[PDB]
């Protein structure tokens, strides 16, 4: 009972804890999706050919 | 996260599908003289096809 | 003069 209380918190927020950590572990991995769209524009290949056409 | 992948990230995206088309919507708007003028090697070379 | 006029249409145109 007396982790009972951890588990109505760290249980309460299990579903909070988890989802937060995927919507943290896709950070870096849509990076090389997402996040390579912005550096598909930072990577200067845009910004230059944007210009360069 | 979600905002930083929409907005920093997925419109970015479509930011980098935008700037990518924004000439597109330029050429788009322009599309008769960007014809006579990056296809202007077609008219001419056309003089000589007879 | 028929030949130039028309050949500007195309021109024209697990984890």
């Amino acid at each position: 009972i007396i982790e009972e209380i951890e588990r109505d918190e760290a249980a309460l927020r299990e579903d909070l804890y988890s989802a937060d950590r995927k919507f943290a572990e896709y950070y870096n991995v849509l990076e090389q999706i997402l996040g390579v769209l912005i550096k598909l524009v930072k990577d200067l290949k845009l910004e230059h050919q944007h210009k360069y056409n | 996260h979600a905002f930083r992948a929409q907005q920093k990230y997925e419109r970015t995206t479509n930011y980098c599908l935008d700037l990518a088309s924004e000439q597109e919507n330029t050429i788009s708007d322009q599309w008769l003289p960007e014809l006579r003028t990056a296809v202007q090697n077609a008219q001419a070379s056309s003089e000589h096809c007879k | 003069s028929l030949a130039e006029l028309s050949l500007y249409e195309q021109f024209q145109r697990i984890k």
